[PDB]
């Protein structure tokens, strides 16, 4: 089934206006980078074999091309992480006193106690992600081993997880202390309640709504953050994208390593065995068969890595755009920064990726009102300045569109244009 | 009768060491969940027939007081062609490879009333021609004796395992790999074989088939589990995913 | 001739073995190769006698040097290298065939002999040795004791012996009893006479077949085993399992029957010494890429080297950098020639794991430039003066104009496949 | 180094072409890398083996070059789509997307043509000289809460004004600058002050 059947109660004089709202926080995960991998083509093909390397020299610069491609991929991974996270010229720090109008960012702000200054949710994500073989990470010595020992090496990322967490903390502090001003210039302090009032104005809801429902809105935000924490703690499929990227990379590396056991038509898949049994002239044929097979395997691996790196670069560009347009500002683009009317977004660092906590405004409780496009008062047609005309059955009011706040229709809520005999659906009513 | 071999007849295919890794191998294995013929001796009439031997055999028995003495492998068992006498009687395990005029009832004559000693030696008449001899293994033996015999490329590989059991009328439930024992390089072909007994019988006979298995090696060596990659679609999926 | 500022990956480095080690079983008895090749009488082609030889030290040097062999062809190995190889076992098959049919004995051949009485596998690994035995086998009156099979129901599989004497039928009609219409005996004698010319005289043929890498070695060449050392880069050789790496005592629980050990990549990561039954770990000697950090041929010929993925203790023709005096160990690898500092600046040259390199004075004093390594700084710390009831509002503005460059297209290249590959041919 | 983005594309294409051309000098196991030399020394039956070795090697080189070019062309197409979007949304209009058309509040952009690329001159508005003021969410006048119609209430220390958020020009808080909603008992942080 595609979903529950619904039939909107559409009428030519009926409107539904929400009377309440819910503050929804939803998580979005985006891969930002993949493990750097450098492969010594000569070692992989002809590990410790001068004759095999001399034979390989007859193939030109294939090894140089492959090494160049992989180096480009690694540098591009560093560039992806830099572009996504280094969006703040200053490392903003949140004040010691967390007087944010009732909103509670404890679970996303850094935890000084931990050796890594990561938030609760960031630690949850880092624990949730599992790698595969080895990400040498917490390695105090050489790299993994089996893969590491066949001419394949993994280069550490330029920015450590601590540095990524520092960037995320700077972004979060800048947001919660200065709204969107730090993304356009010097961060301009503003009380968080007033910042949220600005956001409500941005989504077209009057700020008095927030100032009158501040406690409820703060409670809803805190509950949503707690729900996100609980979901991350319980479920394990949330980070499927990052896990899939890691698994794809590990599987490609495993296939490349396993291809070293293929005879490719040679007497044996062991270069030492071939060289220790045959004389130079006849051994060249077997060595050439092995060289051809292993070179084809390496070329296939490098092409797959290039395609995957292009995909990851597209994802990282999307993540950088999301950071700029949701964390550093309020986005009017629908469904870009989450579902509902976007209010604000919070970044969280994840292994080889980023997690966005999109805070959105969702209308909750919608009522039945009769509506008219204009009001006839004294032979003149009155239209609402900002809002819509509604009726509860007997009296007519003008209300903002996203929240039922009925008000008396006056000459200040409306403007005049023309007369009564043009607008289709105009209704008679006094304008005070 | 018949009985179910749940996960029996699994042996170390090669002589290499593997730890904490899942290895896929193709060889002559006993398929999971298959009949293995079960034989009994009645007191009269005595049941101990000559069994076929094609592409290996799996042997199991609840040996008590070492009633099971050994096995004969060959193609005619009439002294016309070569035969095998893998047996341990009271000295070390003696292996003979010659031509023997096997009697109609080859067994160790024991009278059951204390007279539990071999009296009539009708195993064979003489070695006659003979090719190669091997005498070694000066070792003795509610306990299950599992054996796997396979004759391939002129090698008679033998695998064995010892484990106490508690079942009576069926094979035990669990897993236990069979370590290699000996690698007799004889170089003949075998079509029939028969066990030996002394005057009851309780031993099962299987048949190895060429199948692919996914063997699991534990933290500290040893095979802890295996998957028969042709048993069912779920096993095929497990084999494909290497998990 | 001029290199721009940055870090460049150059030739890798590897620790070469200090010496070579061979460990062979100390078996003493010599192989009965002479006895095999001396045999009083060789079997017929159809009944080719097969002798299994093992548990002996084989010395192929004397066989190869002996000039009594007219034909000496090896297929899976080389005769010179045979003396340095260990085999699980060796088969010696002897018989006498026609001289002109000796070439028919090679693997994957066709002919009466190869298709009827003696077939070798296509992947045969071994050596074929033949020599004329006319004076010793052929009789003045005509030696016909040698029999060959001429007719068979179907081609026999390799290494198959057929001693059947049943008569053969060459038509659809049945052949009952011992004879019939167009029924021919499959065994035909050999017309060996001294007067016969080359190609017809009897030729004593002995085939040596051996398999590898399927069991513990039992036949080994005459190689003198040396001592055993560990924790050093060495060219090891266990039972012919040649290789290079660092030997180390292992705690692996090898079972008594287990000889080798393999990792998840399926390569030899543990071996058992044939002389003393102990388990030695196998580990290739350290290796890794070498990356050179330079501030540009513009600015200074001074450079810093990074042995990425390598401990500084472990450390290319140039070695003046091994002395060091400024060796720095980083998560990226060993950095040599760069002065570590405890400051923090913007990343100039990325090294990895938050470490960057830059060219500046920093004393080593003033005006004395050198390459330094530091932990990159993400930016200047800032503490927004956040409070409830406090707001900051700009009283001015600046009109900023910034540039953004975006690639749009690339040059169109039309490469003619045929012209490029087979230009004017 | 201003146009390094375009220079990298030019360099990559040139280097790929150079590698492809240099690959014609490889033997690939043949006796020679020169087709004419091979054909002028061996008669057809033997010459064909060397010719086939060269064919295999050169075909592999061409395939590698073409695949790399296809991937690079995909990347350049992504960049060109981004450039077209930037033209449409920054030059042909005014973008409210943050950091899309430069750093700051986007005002306008001017395109400039560069070799195999485009250059956008993004004009943005950057607030410069911030000053700290005390602020309140609403104002209590007569038992009623007054909120700013568009702006923020600020205090220089004694008096309260209403100013636009992005530029400081204080104004007297009147009934025209503000709107009323409810009473004083609900808004957190409300402050007494007369509304003219
Ligand atoms: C593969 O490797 C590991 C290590 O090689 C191995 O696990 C080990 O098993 C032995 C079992 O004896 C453990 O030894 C124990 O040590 C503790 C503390 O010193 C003792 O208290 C134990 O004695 C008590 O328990 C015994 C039962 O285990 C009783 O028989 C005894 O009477 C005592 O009540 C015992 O000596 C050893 O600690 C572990 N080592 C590790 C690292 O776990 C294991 O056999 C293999 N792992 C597999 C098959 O998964
Ligand atoms: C649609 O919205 C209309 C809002 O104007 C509803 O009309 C209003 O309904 C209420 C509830 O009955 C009524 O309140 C009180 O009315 C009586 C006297 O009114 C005095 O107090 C009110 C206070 O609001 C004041 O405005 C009046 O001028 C008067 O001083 C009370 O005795 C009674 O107990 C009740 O509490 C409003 O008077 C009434 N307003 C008008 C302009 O009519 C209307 O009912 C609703 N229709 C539907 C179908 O829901
Ligand atoms: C708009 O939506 C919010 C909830 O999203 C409404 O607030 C909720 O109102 C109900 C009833 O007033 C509350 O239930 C009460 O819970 C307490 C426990 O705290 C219990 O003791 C009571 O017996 C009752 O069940 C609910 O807690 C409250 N939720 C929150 C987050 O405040 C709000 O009333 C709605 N506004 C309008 C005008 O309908
Ligand atoms: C912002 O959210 C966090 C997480 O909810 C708040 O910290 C949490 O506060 C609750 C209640 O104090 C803790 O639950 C219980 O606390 C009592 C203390 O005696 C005890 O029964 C248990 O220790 C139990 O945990 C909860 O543990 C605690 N979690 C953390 C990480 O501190 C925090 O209070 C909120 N910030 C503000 C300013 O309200
Ligand atoms: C590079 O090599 C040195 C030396 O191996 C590493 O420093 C540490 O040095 C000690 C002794 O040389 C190594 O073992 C030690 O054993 C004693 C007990 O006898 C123990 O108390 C020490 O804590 C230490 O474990 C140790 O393996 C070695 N540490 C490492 C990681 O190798 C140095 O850390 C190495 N650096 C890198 C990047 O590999
Ligand atoms: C109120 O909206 C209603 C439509 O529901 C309009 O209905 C009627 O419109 C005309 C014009 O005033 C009136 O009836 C007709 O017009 C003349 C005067 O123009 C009237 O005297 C005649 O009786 C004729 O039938 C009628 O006043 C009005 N119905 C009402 C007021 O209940 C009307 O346009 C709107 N009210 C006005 C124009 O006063
Ligand atoms: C708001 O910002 C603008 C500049 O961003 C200030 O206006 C004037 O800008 C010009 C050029 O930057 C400067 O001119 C000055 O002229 C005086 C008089 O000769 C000279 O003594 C100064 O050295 C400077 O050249 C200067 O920034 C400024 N003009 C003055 C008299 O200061 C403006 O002052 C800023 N504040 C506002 C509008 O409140
Ligand atoms: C915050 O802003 C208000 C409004 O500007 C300041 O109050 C105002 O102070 C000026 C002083 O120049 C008054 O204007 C002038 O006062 C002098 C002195 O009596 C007089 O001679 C002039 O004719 C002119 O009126 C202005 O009347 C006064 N406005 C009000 C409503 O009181 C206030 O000083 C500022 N506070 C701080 C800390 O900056
Ligand atoms: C904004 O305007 C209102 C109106 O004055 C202020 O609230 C009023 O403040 C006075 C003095 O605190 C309150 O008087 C008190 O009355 C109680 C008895 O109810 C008495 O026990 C106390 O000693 C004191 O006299 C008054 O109740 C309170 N409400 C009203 C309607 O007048 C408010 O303080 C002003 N906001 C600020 C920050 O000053
Ligand atoms: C809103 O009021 C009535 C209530 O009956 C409406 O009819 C319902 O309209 C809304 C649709 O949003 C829902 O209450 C129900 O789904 C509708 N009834 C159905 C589907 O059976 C009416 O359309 C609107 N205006 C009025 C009554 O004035
Ligand atoms: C919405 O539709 C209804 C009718 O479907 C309109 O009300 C009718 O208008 C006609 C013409 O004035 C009258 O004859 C009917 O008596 C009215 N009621 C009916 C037909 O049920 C109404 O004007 C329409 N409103 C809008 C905005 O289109
Ligand atoms: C046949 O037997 C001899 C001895 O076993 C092998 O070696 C010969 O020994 C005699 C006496 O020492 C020497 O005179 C010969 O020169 C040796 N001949 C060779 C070839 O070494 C001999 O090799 C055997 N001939 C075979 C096996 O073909
Ligand atoms: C804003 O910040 C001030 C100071 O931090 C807070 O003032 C406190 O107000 C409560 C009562 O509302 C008192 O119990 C505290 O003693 C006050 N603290 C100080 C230092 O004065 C104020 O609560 C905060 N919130 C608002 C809306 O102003
Ligand atoms: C800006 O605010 C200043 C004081 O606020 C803060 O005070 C300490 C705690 C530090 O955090 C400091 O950096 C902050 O500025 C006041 O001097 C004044 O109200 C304001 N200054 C201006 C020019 O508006
Ligand atoms: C044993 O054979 C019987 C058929 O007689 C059948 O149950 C099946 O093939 C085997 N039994 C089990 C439980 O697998
Ligand atoms: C296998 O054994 C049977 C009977 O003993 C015999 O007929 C046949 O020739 C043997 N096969 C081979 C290859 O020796
Ligand atoms: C068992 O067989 C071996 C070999 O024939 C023999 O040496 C030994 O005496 C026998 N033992 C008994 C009790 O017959
Ligand atoms: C096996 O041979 C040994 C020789 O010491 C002997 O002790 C033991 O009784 C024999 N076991 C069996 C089952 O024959
Ligand atoms: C085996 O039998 C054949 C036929 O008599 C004979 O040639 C051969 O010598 C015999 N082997 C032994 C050891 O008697
Ligand atoms: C071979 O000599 C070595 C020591 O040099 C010893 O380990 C080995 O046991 C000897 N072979 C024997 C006793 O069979
Ligand atoms: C590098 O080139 C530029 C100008 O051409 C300039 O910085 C300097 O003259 C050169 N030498 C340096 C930076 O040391
Ligand atoms: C940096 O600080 C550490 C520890 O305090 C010290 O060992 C080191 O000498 C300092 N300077 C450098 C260049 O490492």
């Amino acid at each position: 089934s595609l979903g529950a059947e619904n039939s909107v109660a559409y009428s030519n004089n009926s409107i539904a206006i929400p009377t309440n709202f819910t503050i929804s926080v939803t998580t979005e995960i985006l891969p930002v980078s993949m493990t750097k991998t450098s492969v010594d083509c000569t070692m992989y093909i002809c590990g410790d074999s001068t004759e095999c390397s001399n034979l390989l020299l007859q193939y030109g610069s294939f090894c140089t091309q492959l090494n160049r491609a992989l180096t480009g991929i690694a540098v591009e991974q560093d560039k992806n992480t830099q572009e996504v996270f280094a969006q703040v010229k200053q490392i903003y720090k949140t004040p010691p006193i967390k007087d944010f109008g009732g909103f509670n960012f404890s679970q996303i702000l850094p935890d000084p106690s931990k050796p890594s200054k990561r938030s609760f949710i960031e630690d949850l994500l880092f624990n949730k992600v599992t790698l595969a073989d080895a990400g040498f990470d917490i390695a105090a010595r050489d790299l993994i081993c089996a893969q590491k020992f066949n001419g394949l090496t993994v280069l550490p990322p330029l920015l450590t997880d601590e540095m990524i967490a520092q960037y995320t903390s700077a972004l979060l502090a800048g947001t919660i202390t200065s709204g969107w001003t730090f993304g356009a210039g010097a961060a301009l302090q503003i009380p968080f309640a007033m910042q949220m009032a600005y956001r409500f104005n941005g989504i077209g809801v009057t700020q008095n709504v927030l100032y009158e429902n501040q406690k409820l809105i703060a409670n809803q935000f805190n509950s949503a953050i707690g729900k996100i924490q609980d979901s991350l703690s319980s479920t394990a499929s949330a980070l499927g994208k990052l896990q899939d990227v890691v698994n794809q990379n590990a599987q490609a590396l495993n296939t490349l390593v396993k291809q070293l056991s293929s005879n490719f038509g040679a007497i044996s898949s062991v270069l030492n065995d071939i060289l220790s049994r045959l004389d130079p002239p006849e051994a060249e044929v077997q060595i050439d068969r092995l060289i051809t097979g292993r070179l084809q395997s390496l070329q296939t691996y490098v092409t797959q890595q290039l395609i995957r790196a292009a995909e990851i670069r597209a994802s990282a560009n999307l993540a950088a755009t999301k950071m700029s347009e949701c964390v550093l500002g309020q986005s009017k683009r629908v469904d870009f920064c989450g579902k509902g009317y976007h209010l604000m977004s919070f970044p969280q660092s994840a292994p080889h990726g980023v997690v966005f906590l999109h805070v959105t405004y969702v209308p909750a409780q919608e009522k039945n009102f009769t509506t008219a496009p204009a009001i006839c008062h004294d032979g003149k047609a009155h239209f609402p300045r900002e809002g819509v005309f509604v009726s509860n059955g007997t009296h007519w009011f003008v209300t903002q569109r996203n929240f039922y706040e009925p008000q008396i229709i006056t000459t200040d809520n409306t403007f005049v244009s023309g007369n009564c005999d043009v607008v289709i659906g105009i209704v008679n009513n006094t304008v005070y | 009768a018949y009985t179910n071999s749940f996960t029996r007849g699994v042996y170390y295919p090669d002589k290499v060491f593997r730890s904490s890794v899942l290895h896929s191998t193709q060889d002559l294995f006993l398929p999971f969940f298959s009949n293995v013929t079960w034989f009994h001796a009645i007191h009269k009439r005595f049941d101990n027939p000559v069994l076929p031997f094609n592409d290996g055999v799996y042997f199991a028995s609840t040996e008590k007081s070492n009633i099971i003495r050994g096995w004969i492998f060959g193609t005619t068992l009439d002294s016309k062609t070569q035969s095998l006498l893998i047996v341990n009687n009271a000295t070390n395990v003696v292996i003979k490879v010659c031509e023997f005029q096997f009697c109609n009832d080859p067994f160790l004559g024991v009278y059951y009333h204390k007279s539990w000693m071999e009296s009539e030696f009708r195993v064979y008449s003489s070695a006659n021609n003979c090719t190669f001899e091997y005498v070694s293994q000066p070792f003795l033996m509610k306990n299950l004796r599992e054996f796997v015999f396979k004759n391939i490329d002129g090698y008679f590989k033998i695998y064995s395992k010892h484990t106490p059991i508690n079942l009576v009328r069926d094979l035990p439930q669990g897993f236990s790999a069979l370590e290699p024992l000996v690698d007799l390089p004889i170089g003949i072909n075998i079509t029939r074989f028969q066990t030996l007994l002394a005057l009851a019988a309780a031993y099962y006979v299987g048949y190895l088939q060429p199948r692919t298995f996914l063997l699991k090696y534990n933290e500290n060596g040893t095979i802890t589990d295996a998957v028969d990659c042709a048993l069912d679609p779920l096993s095929e999926t497990k084999c494909t995913l290497k998990s | 001739f001029t290199v721009e500022k940055g870090i460049y990956q150059t030739s890798n480095f590897r620790v070469q073995p200090t010496e070579s080690i061979v460990r062979f079983p100390n078996i003493t008895n010599l192989c009965p190769f002479g006895e095999v090749f001396n045999a009083t009488r060789f079997a017929s082609v159809y009944a080719w006698n097969r002798k299994r030889i093992s548990n002996c030290v084989a010395d192929y040097s004397v066989l190869y040097n002996s000039a009594s062999f007219s034909t000496f062809k090896c297929y899976g190995v080389s005769p010179t290298k045979l003396n340095d190889l260990c085999f699980t076992n060796v088969y010696a098959d002897s018989f006498v065939i026609r001289g002109d049919e000796v070439r028919q004995i090679a693997p994957g051949q066709t002919g009466k002999i190869a298709d009827y009485n003696y077939k070798l596998p296509d992947d045969f690994t071994g050596c074929v040795i033949a020599w004329n035995s006319n004076n010793l086998d052929s009789k003045v009156g005509g030696n016909y004791n040698y029999l060959y099979r001429l007719f068979r129901k179907s081609n026999l599989k390799p290494f198959e012996r057929d001693i059947s004497t049943e008569i053969y039928q060459a038509g659809s009609t049945p052949c009952n009893g011992v004879e019939g219409f167009n029924c021919y005996f499959p065994l035909q004698s050999y017309g060996f006479q001294p007067t016969n010319g080359v190609g017809y005289q009897p030729y004593r043929v002995v085939v040596l077949s051996f398999e590898l890498l399927h069991a513990p070695a039992t036949v080994c060449g005459p190689k003198k085993s040396t001592n055993l050392v560990k924790n050093k880069c060495v060219n090891f050789n266990f039972n012919g399992l040649t290789g290079t790496g660092v030997l180390t005592e292992s705690n692996k629980k090898f079972l008594p029957f287990q000889q080798f050990g393999r990792d998840i990549a399926d390569t030899t990561d543990a071996v058992r010494d044939p002389q003393t039954l102990e388990i030695l770990d196998i580990t290739p000697c350290s290796f890794g890429g070498v990356s050179v950090i330079t501030p540009g041929t513009n600015t200074s010929n001074q450079v810093a080297v990074l042995y990425q993925g390598v401990n500084c203790t472990e450390v290319p023709t140039w070695r003046v950098y091994s002395t060091g005096s400024n060796v720095f160990q980083t998560r990226a690898g060993c950095l040599i020639g760069a002065e570590h500092v405890n400051n923090s600046y913007e990343c100039d040259i990325p090294i990895g794991a938050g470490i960057c390199a830059s060219y500046q004075t920093q004393t080593n004093s003033v005006a004395s430039q050198s390459i330094i390594a530091y932990t990159m700084s993400l930016g200047a710390e800032n503490s927004v003066a956040y409070s409830n009831n406090s707001i900051a509002i700009p009283t001015n503005f600046t009109i900023s104009v910034t540039t953004e460059i975006l690639p749009v297209s690339m040059t169109k290249t039309s490469v003619d496949c045929t012209m490029y590959i087979c230009g004017d041919s």
